[PDB]
């Protein structure tokens, strides 16, 4: 048998917004859970009252999605993913 | 659905035209049913 | 599929941040010297 | 000692420099005899292209993080060295205080202007003698409320109280002496659209409660008994004028107001119903 070809297009997989936002939302969700648990351990360890507004933050998901879809990086791993739409003509 | 929360505190529906004119971000809010339990074990 | 809440937003957005409603759920709330001698 | 360069025209010498600055040619010229005053003009926009004194001051610092090709042992030794020199300056409280205040403001969904005003207020107070404690919670809550009052925003005491348990009384004293600090370093209408947003009411009911709020502020009688009850009874009347039904229990449990208070204000308000009609 010949050496396995890597240029075969069938062995290649493309990634649209689905997989990218799956990785991104996955990591951001993990960080969210870790931070919430950190607030839980701080609450039970320092012996105080609990609050739902200080445990679950929204700027981690908002800053993660807004920052990743705002800049070219998808977090340098990946760059040049997001580009400004070219409105020179319709075929462009 | 897509929405916008302004500076004074009012949140209304967003359209892509007004999103482009006001330099906003066309996004939608996300909620989660968070369940809590306490075991004593 | 994911269910889209159809309300007037302002109610849910009011329940997000400060809504003047706290508590409502219990979770992570936690001499005479001779006689003494 | 002097060090002030003043450009004058030796040929004109008839008036202080009333000159013109030619940026395209890079010169500055007297607008009278047309004689140039200086060549090779520097720019401020061009040096700014590559790149906070209001809060950080003139202090400089640089981070040490891991490198492309480095060892994890050296990264820890450099960070532990900075951990021993962190006591040389008492500015660790400003970064941690601004971090927790950042978390609370980000939790309250307030704009960045109120965040910067609150950080500026906490920087004005910081560690003075008249503060004398308050366990860092009351100066943060009171600083957020001050930054809210400065940015023309409206947040009730029960809202920040719902965020932070400051025991109200000590919060009021710390807010009072803090206001004295601000005075030593030298409006209910905004609440209506917020509660109308909490109830999801149309714009006509919002501006109707605006005119009702102003008129009720002009009629006197009761005067206020805190503006919150005036707001909730004003919205209660403006919503009993139309047909959208909420009753008194739902609006009393949503806005956290007593039913007997909105009915007590609805009585005299119904008595003054005459002069409150806009159209
Ligand atoms: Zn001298
Ligand atoms: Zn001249």
């Amino acid at each position: 048998k010949d050496q396995d070809d890597r240029d075969h297009f069938g062995k290649k997989r493309l990634d649209l917004a689905g997989p990218l936002l799956a990785q991104l939302f996955k990591t951001l969700f993990k960080k969210l859970t870790k931070d919430i648990f950190r607030y839980m351990q701080r609450t039970v360890e320092e012996a105080h009252d609990f609050n739902m507004k200080l445990a679950i933050n929204a700027k981690t998901i908002t800053s993660g999605l807004k920052y990743a879809l705002a800049t070219g990086n998808w977090g340098s791993s990946r760059a040049g993913v997001s580009q400004v739409l070219n409105r020179y003509t319709y075929s462009s | 659905k897509p929405m916008v929360n302004e500076s004074d505190g009012v949140t209304h529906a967003l359209y892509p035209q007004e999103a482009r004119l006001r330099n906003l971000t066309y996004s939608s809010g996300l909620f989660v049913d968070v369940k809590k339990r306490t075991y004593e074990l | 599929r994911i269910t889209t809440l159809d309300e007037t937003v302002g109610v849910t957005m009011s329940h997000t941040g400060m809504s003047m409603r706290s508590d409502n759920s219990n979770f992570l709330k936690v001499m005479p010297k001779k006689e003494i001698l | 000692p002097n060090l002030n360069i003043v450009l004058t025209c030796p040929e004109c010498k008839v008036y202080p420099p009333k000159i013109v600055e030619r940026f395209s040619e890079g010169d500055v010229v007297c607008a009278l005899c047309g004689l140039v005053l200086s060549d090779k003009l520097v720019d401020t926009r061009s040096e700014w292209r590559t790149f906070n004194p209001l809060l950080d001051g003139n202090n400089l610092s640089t981070r040490i993080g891991k490198g492309e090709t480095t060892d994890m042992r050296f990264t820890k030794e450099l960070n532990k060295a900075q951990g021993k020199n962190v006591m040389d300056k008492k500015d660790n409280e400003v970064q941690a205080a601004f971090a927790k205040i950042t978390m609370l403001c980000d939790a309250a969904e307030l704009p960045k202007i109120v965040k910067d005003c609150a950080k500026e207020a906490y920087k004005l107070c910081h560690d003075e003698k008249t503060l004398k404690g308050k366990s860092m919670e009351s100066i943060m809550a009171a600083s957020i409320l001050i930054g809210c009052r400065r940015a023309e925003v409206a947040r009730t005491f029960k809202e920040i109280q719902s965020l932070i348990h400051v025991k109200t009384k000590e919060f009021g004293k710390t807010l009072n002496i803090m206001k004295n600090i601000l005075r030593g370093k030298s409006q209910n209408l905004t609440y209506i659209p917020r509660f109308c947003s909490h109830l999801g009411l149309p714009m006509q009911v919002t501006t109707s409660a605006e005119y009702t709020a102003k008129k009720c502020k002009e009629i006197k009688e009761i005067a206020g008994k805190s503006p919150i009850t005036i707001a909730v009874v004003s919205i209660y009347l403006n919503i009993l004028l139309f047909q959208i039904p909420i009753t008194a229990a739902k609006v009393g449990q949503t806005l956290q107001v007593t039913e007997g208070t909105i009915k007590s204000g609805y009585k005299i308000l119904y008595e003054h119903r005459d002069k409150l009609v806009d159209p």
